[PDB]
């Protein structure tokens, strides 16, 4: 799921987690 | 009044380059053993050899330059690529591991988490791991496997078996291989006792870091090759005329234990010591270093200038170009070759047995520099390997005396030693020349 | 042992004009060993053209030599001010080398 | 197809040619590394036997070891006479003495056996 | 690449002897390749003094017996160095001196033709008059 | 096979036949490696059949087997004067077949003739 | 092909020309795969080609050069066999032959090559 | 598929002209296809009076100078047309007609040889009586 910034080819920019190279720690990606 | 003649079967060369396949010894296999090397689907088995001395001919030979080096290089990376695809991914293990942190061990036992059979649940294990492969993370600290960022890791599978043995290299037909026969010879040059041979002698497919092991040694006396003997960063490789031996063992025995981590997925890990725990050592007799190295000085006097030859340790980088690297029986081993490569000639003659110390590591990872790895499974039994060293790979230091530190890892210098004395030359047979018959 | 006489002796041309120097050999080279020089002044001369008509690499294409029995020449087509200078022929076919007598082209 | 007697003048290995032939018989469902290697190199050598036998076959020797061709020598491509021709000078130095000349020979030599194959036939009717 | 330099130049007098020695920049060793001396004239065509191939020296007809050809591959500071020495030095020897190498490794190019060969890299040349 | 002197008479073309002629795996490497085969396997085929006929070689090959006008009723003249060879070839297409079994059973019987001769 | 191999070597001798005669096809047909299928035709193309071509590399050394009865003028040594023509070519067939004189196949190869050189070496000097 | 249409009958008078038009469904192109014409007496066998082959037209001795032939290819709205026009017309002209169409894109297959053919396919008919 993407938490799109909406009403806020434009951007909408996203905020997502994600999977760090450790299987356990996840990160926040804009 | 002359007339055209053709001749099929006249005696013309020219240089070539070609595939040239795998033949090897009669033994299937290895013993009914699988290799990494694939021996078995090679074997066209070889049949009794056919060599004819060409006389009065003279060919020029340029090792650095053959094809034939460039071919095995590519073929080896490609053999070991085919046999770990079938093999456990290890991506599960990347995980935190809390290991206890503080004559000492290298083992730092651990404790993950890890998935288990069934996809919802999960286990925690406990491991000894090599302080080699564990990298701090910044009691009870966390650490992470070395390859964590670079690299995807793949269990070796446990039946095949690293043990080298001999690869011929034949040539189609329509194509020779031509040998230099000559003894000192220098690698480059002109050569005078060609000899027209249908198949590489057998070559041990061994990699090693800093001394060059189980070779073949040289016919009348040591010889130093080199790509340009004025650069500084070319090495320079020795070949010696008589064998040195080295002893290696890991004295204390361990068990290994399997966890499966998935379906179908087992993971291998070393177990507790049973007996009493020992450290690896390699044992090299003191007089015989000493009066191999002693030619290797004068040698190295003649083509620099006369000058004094000083020797000293390796100065930097990853754990193989600074530390001895072999695989003794499918455990990779780093020596500390320090006592071996330390001295002033131009000459420590210290005649007492040399115990160099070697630490052994679990991740390994490809030397070109590529993203993927290997993971080593623990051996059980206690293991011994004795091995010949036929020659030093050294290089020079940045400009009264000249320094030569021990040389790491190219796979490629391992073999030039090897097939300096080989060439294919492709074979042209028609001819036309001018003859007295004259009809159709 | 062999002699080998280069004509025409001096030349004069203009930017895009072709040049025909000719070489010529006391025996029969049938091997076509020949080879073409062209020195600027005061330097050392420079291989162009071996084996009558096969070029080095890095040289300009209009250099062009052609091979047939006893009459070997050279031909410059579209000449600039850099190819101005003195050019020779040898032979490389017996022992001792020779060298040709020696045509300089000027503007 | 032999390698040597390269060293020896053509007066020496002539006579040893007929010993090239003589002495001896003279002349993969796999992917995996040594395998395709095995495929290629099969391919390569008949590849080449049969452009040699094509080139062979096309002049009419038909698979004999010595030809004799019915075609005149060119002063151009060569002057040396038959003693030194053959008593002093190896194959290989040969066959580099004349390379600039073997297209136009092969073509002589393919158009001549065109040519005595059409007069064959008129003389049949 | 390949670079050639010789020595510099010398003015002396009839009944002496004088050597140039040539340093290459770019040949691996003198084993596959050969060096030729040249000697350009003051006004006329160059000529043919002597060669060492495959470390066999020799010399023209003209000067057998006076001229002298050495030559040392490559060491652990210096490249592989030529030299030429002028005997029982005369008048007739005003003139520039050049080395020259051709490469040999491969039979078939057409730059060599057993021993009689071409001249590949030229140096720059070293004026002696006397 | 020239291409080429393909839309002329059967007379003229003959006349102008002076001269015949003269691993990975990756999507390219296969292709590669199909075509070499497909050439060797076509070259062999037509030289099998010539050499049991006994052709061996000849570009034009004289045989023993005598004309039936069942595969052919046309004269010379109309045969070599205004038919081309891709329309002679269809015109005669249903008696290849026979043609060959004929020539080589005529080959044989002469190669079997000579060893009588021979004694 | 093989056909009618229980004949004596006399009776199947009069028949080689129904063998030679009728063609003496498949996988020809062009797949580009490596599939299970793909790979089994590509080797079965190459090891027809290497039969074939070894067979007549042997064939044209001796001078037979596609001909069925090649005849040589090799003399018979009686150490490869005693036996005479009618007890050779009456009462055996082709296998029972072959395997009896199954030690001498190399000597005879290499007799046959001596002797075709050496016939060709003779013209050469009839024709100057 | 192929199918072939035609117009409907008519009954003429002598000195009049009578023109018969088929349309081709499924021919591609009249480049490849080829249209021959056959009138069959009533009883009597079956004639043949003319042909378009690659845009070339061509009438039986007997009927040439008294029929027309004429072609037109794919328009966006219409199928190829092929049309036959009978001129000076007499009572000897009373008949079916038809329209073929054989393909002529490879001469491996034995249908056509020479522009003389064996017709695949034949329109229905249209009778003309006079
Ligand atoms: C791809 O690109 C290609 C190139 O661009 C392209 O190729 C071209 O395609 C077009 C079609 O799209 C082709 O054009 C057609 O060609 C037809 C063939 O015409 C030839 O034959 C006629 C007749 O020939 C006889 O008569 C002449 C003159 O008397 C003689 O000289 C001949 O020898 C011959 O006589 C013999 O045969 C007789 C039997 O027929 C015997 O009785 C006799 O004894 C002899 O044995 C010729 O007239 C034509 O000549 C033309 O060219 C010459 C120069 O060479 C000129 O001098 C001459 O004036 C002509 O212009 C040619 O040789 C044409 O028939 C066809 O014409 C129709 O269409 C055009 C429009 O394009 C109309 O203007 C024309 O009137 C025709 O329409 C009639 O037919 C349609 C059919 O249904 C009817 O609907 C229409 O109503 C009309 O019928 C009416 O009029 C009739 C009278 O004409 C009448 O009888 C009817 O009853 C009705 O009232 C058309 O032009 C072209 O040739 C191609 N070119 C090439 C190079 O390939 C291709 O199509 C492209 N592909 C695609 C998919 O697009
Ligand atoms: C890889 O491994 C291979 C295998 O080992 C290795 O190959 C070896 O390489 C060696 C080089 O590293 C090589 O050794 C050199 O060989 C040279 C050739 O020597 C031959 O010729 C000379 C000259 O021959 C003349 O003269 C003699 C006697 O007068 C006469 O009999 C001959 O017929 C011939 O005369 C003909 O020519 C004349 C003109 O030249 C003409 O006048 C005559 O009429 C006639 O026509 C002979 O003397 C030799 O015996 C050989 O037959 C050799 O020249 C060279 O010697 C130099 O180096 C030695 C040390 O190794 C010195 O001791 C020696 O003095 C030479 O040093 C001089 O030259 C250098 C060059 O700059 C200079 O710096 C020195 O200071 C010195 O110059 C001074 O003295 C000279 C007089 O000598 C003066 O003129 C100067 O002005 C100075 O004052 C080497 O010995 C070896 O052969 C080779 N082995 C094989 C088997 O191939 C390869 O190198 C290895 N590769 C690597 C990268 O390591
Ligand atoms: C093994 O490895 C060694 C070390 O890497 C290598 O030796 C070196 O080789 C390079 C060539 O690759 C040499 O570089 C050339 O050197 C010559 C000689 O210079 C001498 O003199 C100067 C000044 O006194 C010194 O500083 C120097 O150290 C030498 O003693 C130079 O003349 C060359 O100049 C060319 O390069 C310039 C860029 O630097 C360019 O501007 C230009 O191309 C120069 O050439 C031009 O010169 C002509 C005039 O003479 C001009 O007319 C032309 O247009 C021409 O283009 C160049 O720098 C270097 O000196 C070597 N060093 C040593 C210690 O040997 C071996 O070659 C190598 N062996 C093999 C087989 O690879
Ligand atoms: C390019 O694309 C176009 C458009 O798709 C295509 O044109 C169409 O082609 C199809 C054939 O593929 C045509 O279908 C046939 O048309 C004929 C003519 O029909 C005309 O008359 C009727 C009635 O007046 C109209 O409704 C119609 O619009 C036309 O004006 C029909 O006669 C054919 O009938 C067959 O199909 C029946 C089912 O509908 C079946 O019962 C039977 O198979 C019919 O054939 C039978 O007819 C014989 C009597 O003559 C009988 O004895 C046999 O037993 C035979 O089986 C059929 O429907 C369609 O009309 C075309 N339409 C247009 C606008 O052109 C092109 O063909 C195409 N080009 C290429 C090269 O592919
Ligand atoms: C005799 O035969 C030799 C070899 O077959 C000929 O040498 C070849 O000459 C051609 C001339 O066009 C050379 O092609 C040129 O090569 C240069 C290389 O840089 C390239 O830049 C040009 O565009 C052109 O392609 C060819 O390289 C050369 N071959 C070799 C091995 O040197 C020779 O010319 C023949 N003799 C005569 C008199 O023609
Ligand atoms: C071990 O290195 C790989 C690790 N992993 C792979 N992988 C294949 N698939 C995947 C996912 N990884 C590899 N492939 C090729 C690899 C190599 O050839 C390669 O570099 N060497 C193999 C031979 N040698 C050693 O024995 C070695 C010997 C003495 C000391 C230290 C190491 C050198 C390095 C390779
Ligand atoms: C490992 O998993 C267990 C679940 O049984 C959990 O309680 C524990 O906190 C996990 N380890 C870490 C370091 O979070
Ligand atoms: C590391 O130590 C324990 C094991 O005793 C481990 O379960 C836990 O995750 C870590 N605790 C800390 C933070 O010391
Ligand atoms: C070359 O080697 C062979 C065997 O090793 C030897 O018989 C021969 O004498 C050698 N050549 C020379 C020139 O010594
Ligand atoms: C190399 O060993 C041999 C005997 O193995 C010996 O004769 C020779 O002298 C040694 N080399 C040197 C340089 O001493
Ligand atoms: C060493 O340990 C292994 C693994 O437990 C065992 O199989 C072996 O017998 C032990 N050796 C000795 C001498 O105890
Ligand atoms: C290594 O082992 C061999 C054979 O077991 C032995 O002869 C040699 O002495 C050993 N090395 C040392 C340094 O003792
Ligand atoms: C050194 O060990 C290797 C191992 O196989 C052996 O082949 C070789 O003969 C040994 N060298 C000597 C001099 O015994
Ligand atoms: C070339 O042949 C001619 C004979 O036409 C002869 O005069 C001349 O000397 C020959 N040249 C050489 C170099 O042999
Ligand atoms: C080769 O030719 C030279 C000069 O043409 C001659 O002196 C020499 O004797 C010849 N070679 C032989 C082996 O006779
Ligand atoms: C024509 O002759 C051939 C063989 O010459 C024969 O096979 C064929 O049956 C004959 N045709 C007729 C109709 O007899
Ligand atoms: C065709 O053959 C018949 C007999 O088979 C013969 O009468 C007729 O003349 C032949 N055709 C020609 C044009 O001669
Ligand atoms: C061949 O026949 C066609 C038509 O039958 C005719 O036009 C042609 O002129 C004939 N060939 C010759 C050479 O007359
Ligand atoms: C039989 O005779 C042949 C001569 O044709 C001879 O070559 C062969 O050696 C002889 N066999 C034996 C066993 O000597
Ligand atoms: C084969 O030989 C035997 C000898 O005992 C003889 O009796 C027999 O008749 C022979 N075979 C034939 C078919 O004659």
């Amino acid at each position: 799921t993407l938490n799109c910034t909406s009403a806020t080819d434009d951007v909408r920019n996203c905020s997502f987690n994600m999977t760090t190279e450790l299987r356990d720690k996840q990160q926040k990606v804009y | 009044n002359l007339w055209v003649t053709v001749y099929y079967g006249v005696p013309v060369w020219r240089d070539a380059d070609t595939t040239l396949f795998c033949a090897s010894d009669a033994k299937a296999y290895e013993t009914e053993v699988h290799n990494v090397w694939a021996t078995h689907a090679c074997v066209p088995t070889d049949p009794n050899p056919q060599e004819m001395h060409l006389k009065n001919v003279t060919e020029n030979f340029n090792m650095w330059k053959n094809n034939m080096v460039e071919q095995m290089h590519e073929d080896i990376i490609s053999l070991w690529d085919q046999s770990l695809k079938p093999c456990v991914k290890l991506t599960p293990l990347c995980v935190t591991l809390n290991c206890t942190s503080a004559i000492t061990d290298d083992v730092r036992n651990c404790s993950f988490n890890m998935t288990t059979e069934l996809r919802d649940k999960q286990q925690k294990v406990y491991a000894l791991f090599y302080k080699l492969d564990i990298v701090p993370i910044d009691n009870f600290s966390e650490y992470r496997l070395i390859n964590c960022n670079t690299s995807v890791i793949k269990q070796a599978c446990p039946k095949v078996s690293f043990d080298p043995i001999p690869i011929h290299y034949c040539t189609p037909a329509g194509y020779a291989i031509l040998r230099c026969n000559d003894k000192k010879f220098n690698g480059t040059g002109p050569c005078k006792n060609v000899s027209s041979v249908q198949c590489t002698h057998g070559i041990k497919p061994v990699v090693s870091t800093q001394l060059l092991l189980n070779g073949s040694l040289a016919e009348e006396g040591i010889i130093i090759r080199s790509e340009n003997l004025t650069n500084n960063a070319k090495t320079i490789i020795v070949h010696f005329n008589e064998s040195v031996k080295i002893n290696c063992t890991r004295p204390s025995n361990n068990t290994r234990t399997g966890i499966h981590i998935g379906p179908g997925q087992v993971f291998y890990k070393t177990g507790d010591i049973i007996g009493d725990i020992r450290k690896a050592y390699c044992n090299i007799s003191g007089a015989q270093w000493h009066k191999v190295l002693g030619r290797v000085a004068n040698k190295l006097k003649e083509h620099f200038n006369n000058k004094t030859i000083v020797f000293k340790p390796s100065s930097g980088g990853d754990p193989e170009i600074t530390m001895h690297s072999f695989n003794c029986r499918g455990e990779f081993f780093y020596c500390n070759t320090t006592k071996l490569f330390n001295s002033t000639w131009g000459e420590t003659r210290d005649n007492g047995t040399i115990t160099i110390p070697c630490r052994i590591k679990q991740i390994i990872n490809m030397w070109q520099g590529v993203g993927q790895a290997m993971y080593a499974p623990p051996i059980k039994g206690v293991i011994k390997c004795l091995s010949n060293i036929t020659g030093i790979l050294l290089t020079r230091d940045g400009g009264n005396n000249e320094t030569f530190r021990p040389g790491g890892g190219d796979m490629r210098d391992n073999w030039r030693n090897e097939l300096y004395k080989y060439k294919v030359v492709q074979i042209e047979p028609l001819g036309i020349a001018p003859t007295k018959c004259k009809r159709r | 042992d062999i002699q080998m006489t280069q004509s025409p002796s001096t030349l004069s041309a203009s930017t895009g004009d072709t040049v025909r120097i000719s070489c010529r050999a006391s025996q029969s080279i049938t091997g076509n060993w020949v080879a073409w020089y062209q020195q600027r002044p005061g330097k050392a001369p420079r291989l162009l053209i071996y084996r009558g008509a096969a070029l080095l690499g890095g040289v300009p294409s209009r250099f062009r030599g052609s091979a047939a029995g006893t009459d070997f020449t050279l031909t410059i087509g579209n000449l600039q001010a850099e190819d101005f200078g003195t050019f020779y022929c040898q032979q490389y076919d017996t022992y001792p080398g020779t060298f040709g007598q020696g045509t300089k082209v000027e503007v | 197809g032999f390698l040597g007697a390269a060293g020896s003048t053509m007066g020496a290995a002539s006579i040893t040619l007929t010993v090239q032939a003589r002495q001896l018989l003279s002349g993969l469902l796999q992917l995996t590394v040594w395998g395709i290697k095995q495929l290629q190199a099969r391919v390569l050598a008949v590849e080449r036997y049969l452009q040699d036998q094509k080139f062979l076959g096309l002049w009419g020797c038909s698979g004999k070891i010595i030809c004799c061709t019915a075609v005149p020598w060119n002063s151009s491509w060569s002057n040396k006479t038959f003693e030194e021709i053959w008593n002093n000078m190896t194959w290989i130095e040969w066959e580099r003495e004349i390379s600039n000349y073997t297209s136009q020979i092969y073509d002589i030599l393919t158009i001549s056996q065109t040519q005595q194959e059409k007069n064959e036939k008129d003389l049949l009717e | 690449q390949i670079h050639l330099v010789q020595s510099g130049t010398e003015v002396k007098k009839p009944g002496s002897s004088v050597t140039v020695s040539c340093k290459a920049y770019g040949v691996n060793t003198f084993g596959l390749y050969a060096v030729n001396w040249v000697r350009q004239a003051p006004g006329q065509s160059l000529e043919y003094i002597g060669q060492i191939w495959r470390w066999k020296s020799s010399a023209s007809h003209h000067f057998r017996g006076r001229v002298l050809i050495s030559a040392v591959d490559l060491t652990g500071s210096s490249p592989p160095i030529s030299s030429l020495e002028i005997k029982n030095l005369t008048s007739d020897d005003t003139a520039v001196y050049f080395c020259t190498t051709t490469s040999t490794y491969d039979r078939w190019s057409g730059l060599h033709h057993d021993g009689v060969m071409a001249f590949s890299s030229w140096g720059q040349g070293t004026l002696i008059s006397v």
